[PDB]
RNA sequence: GGAGAGGUA
DNA sequence: GGGTATTCGCCGCGTACCTCTCCTAGCCCGCAAGTATCCTATTCCTTGCAGCGGT
DNA sequence: ACCGCTGCAAGGAATAGGATACTTGCGGGCTAGATGGCGGCGAATACCC
């Protein structure tokens, strides 16, 4: 339960929905990030990537 | 001279009673050195007067004190007891009345049996401190008036 | 004045028993041990013998306080390996002959 | 589905096997859209673009040692297990490392 | 001398009366049954396992 | 290699696994991996006229490894044994630890005291802490520093 | 067999008994032994040490 | 008070 | 000695604002392991007796 | 009919198993509290003369 609960909960890729369109919702349900655990960071990303 | 009436329950002075242990150890000897329930009415009353209200503790190390005040006149010499039953242990020579004994002996076999020279076995689901105190009380309350 | 040792298991009950043994090998001095190792028969004839008075060390674990063990005249008391044995059953001994 | 061998007889005999249906964990449902909810409020967990386990050749275009040359690489990178390395020297040499 | 090892076992074999109605394995499903390992349980049949 | 370096030697070897459920299979599993030594196993759990004369059988050097509970953690001298290998020493005190190291030596030989531990990312935190305490104390009268830390 | 319940409240006080085992202890005086010099050299000559 | 995520210029 | 060369470890990497969630470890108690004891069934072993056969 | 033999039976000795009490540890619950940067640069070696 604690692993689990802390994916789902407080991860970098678990997020908060944003919810004030329906295109908003089903557009933030098909994002591909490139972070996260195992993935590159935000401020050390080259201009290739 | 403690012809032990252990009940498998707590019978003490707790330390919120009476906060200093020379005070606790010294009601200690006055109780377990005193020969009559008056002297044990008195202990009492001077615990009470001292210290207020006597907690669970403290009521069943008194009540035990009287058990082996009346059992050390009468002749047991271990009374036990848990809570499925217990085993009296009587001396060489008490003061049970015999006829009576196998009268109750034959009224309740599942409740006395004698297992031994000296030992009786009863048999009682004594789940609660108090009752199994009561219990003991009027088991050797019937005993004495039929001493002989 | 009766020694009595007293050791935290029945190995040292015996080697304790054998070192004994060995060390009073020349002098009047009786040594004995008493454990589960010894049979029922003869733990009550090491007891009879001890309270009459005739076993001057008398080895034993834990069974040394089990308040059958009536020693005539005990002088001196040897706790072996203290730290396997709870207060209980460090004044458990200490209680019954006071200035030992 | 605990068994439990006995100690008895030789390697590999079943005395008792118990078994019992054991609760562990509470495991979030998606609802019927893809939607979580954690503690009230409705999060997604947003897909991963990331390194796929397996072989790797890359190199370092001329931008080490200042020779102007470009030494070629090869990662093996399994899913679980230690990486291996093979690079190129400066010197034309082939150099092999784990982890 | 040698060892005294003889404890190999004990003499089980008390206490078998009608009860045990000597292994006669035409028990009906749902009839109770003792085992005195672990006590009182309810008879569900023949089950193969791994 | 510390069960045959004792054997060579001509010494014996306590092998402690404080475990009677599986003590017989330990014992069994060690005669298998170390041939070469005669094996016994000796615990407080077993009867009375088998573990004395087990414990007698090991006085007389009637075999070199015995494999045993922490019976032998209170002072059983047995001087020709000079190489205690505890299989599991995560759990156990510093005072039994120490007790255990000091029933080898007793004597003018040499003696080693192998403390055998799981992978240490799988040890708990007091566990570390009280090997690396019984590890840092090696010397000769190093049992009132000891008590004085535990 | 009901293992959990944490049983009673300290079946009995041990510091009423051990303070009065200590205090009787030290109350009394034990015994003063008397030492034999030339009968305890033998003994002592019996140590091959 | 701090981390993680997202957003506006 | 002593100059050249390769490597390594620190320092650095935009401003202002807005929204959201999530932030716990240590100690007491009851479990386990070992050891010791007592207590009560339960089997095991040894010796003595009743019935039967040899003379 | 009298004595030797054997099966049986009783009686106590081991023997198991549970309950209780010490030491030590250790986890759970509830409450106080390692493998995706890169450039610059100066210093620490590694080395060759």
């Amino acid at each position: 339960s604690a692993a689990v609960k802390e994916f789902f909960g407080s991860s970098q890729l678990s997020q908060f929905m944003d919810q004030n369109n329906p295109l908003s919702e089903i557009t933030h349900k098909r994002r591909i990030s490139a972070l996260g655990p195992g993935g590159l960071t935000r401020e050390r990303a080259g201009f290739e990537v | 001279q403690q012809t032990e009436v252990e009940l498998r329950m707590p019978s003490l002075l707790p330390d919120d009673f009476i906060p200093d242990v020379n005070t606790r150890l010294s009601f200690y000897k006055r109780i377990a050195s005193a020969k009559t329930e008056n002297e044990l009415e008195e202990i009492k009353v001077e615990l009470i007067d001292r210290f207020g209200l006597l907690p669970d503790p403290a009521r069943t190390l008194l009540d035990i004190a009287r058990l082996r005040q009346q059992a050390q006149k009468l002749g047991i010499r271990k009374l036990e007891g848990n809570e499925k039953g217990g085993v009296i242990e009587f001396a060489e020579k008490n003061h049970v009345n015999p006829a009576w004994l196998i009268g109750l002996l034959q009224k309740q076999p599942q409740h006395y049996r004698l297992d031994g020279p000296t030992r009786l076995k009863f048999i009682q689901d004594l789940s609660e401190r108090k009752t199994r105190i009561e219990w003991v009380r009027q088991f050797m309350r019937e005993l004495e008036e039929n001493a002989i | 004045k009766q020694v009595a040792v007293l050791v935290p298991t029945t190995l040292l009950a015996q080697q304790h028993y054998d070192n004994f043994r060995d060390r009073f090998a020349n002098w009047p001095v009786r040594i004995e041990m008493i454990s589960r190792f010894r049979s029922a028969k003869e733990q009550t004839q090491i007891l009879a013998e001890v309270a009459e008075g005739k076993i001057d060390i008398l080895i034993g674990t834990h069974k040394l306080l089990q308040s059958d063990v009536k020693f005539k005249d005990l002088g001196l008391l040897i706790v072996d390996e203290e730290h396997r044995f709870g207060v209980r059953h460090k004044e458990r001994i200490k209680a019954m002959r006071a200035n030992v | 589905r605990l068994v439990i061998y006995e100690r008895e007889a030789p390697e590999g005999t079943v005395k008792d096997i118990k078994e019992q249906e054991v609760y562990m964990g509470e495991i979030p449902l998606m609802t019927d859209n893809g939607t979580f909810v954690i503690n009230g409020t409705e999060r997604v967990i947003v897909s991963q673009l990331h390194r796929s386990p397996g072989v790797f050749f890359d190199s370092d275009k001329g931008k080490t040692h200042s020779s102007g040359k470009v030494l070629y690489n090869a990662r093996i990178i399994p899913y679980r297990g230690s990486w291996l390395d093979f690079e190129f020297d400066p010197k034309d040499n082939l150099f092999v490392r784990i982890d | 001398g040698e060892r005294v090892a003889r404890r190999r076992q004990d003499s089980r074999r008390t206490i078998n009366p009608d009860t045990l109605i000597r292994n006669l394995a035409e028990l009906h499903i749902g009839q109770p049954v003792v085992h005195l390992e672990h006590g009182v349980g309810r008879y569900a049949g023949m089950t193969t396992l791994e | 290699e510390a069960i045959l370096r004792e054997i060579l030697r001509g010494g014996q070897v306590y092998y402690l696994y404080n475990d009677v459920e599986n003590i017989q299979k330990a014992a069994e599993r060690l005669a298998e991996l170390v041939p070469e030594a005669r094996i016994a196993i000796g615990h407080g759990q077993m009867r009375e006229r088998e573990l004395e004369r087990v414990m007698n059988d090991f006085h007389h050097q009637r075999f070199n490894v015995l494999v045993c509970t922490t019976i032998i953690e209170t002072g059983i001298d047995i001087p020709t044994a000079n190489t205690i290998i505890i299989e599991r020493a995560d759990h156990f005190g510093l005072a039994q630890l120490h007790q255990l190291r000091g029933r080898v030596g007793r004597s003018h030989h040499q003696a080693y005291a192998w403390l055998l531990t799981p992978h240490p990312k799988a040890m708990t935190t007091d566990a570390q802490k009280r090997l690396e305490a019984i590890a840092s104390l090696e010397d000769l009268g190093a049992g009132f520093a000891l008590a004085t830390h535990d | 067999s009901r293992a959990r319940q944490k049983a009673a409240e300290k079946v009995r006080d041990v510091a009423a008994e051990l303070l009065d085992i200590y205090a009787q202890r030290a109350a009394k005086e034990g015994f003063a032994f008397k030492h034999d010099r030339e009968q305890y050299q033998l003994f002592c000559d019996s140590f091959p040490f």
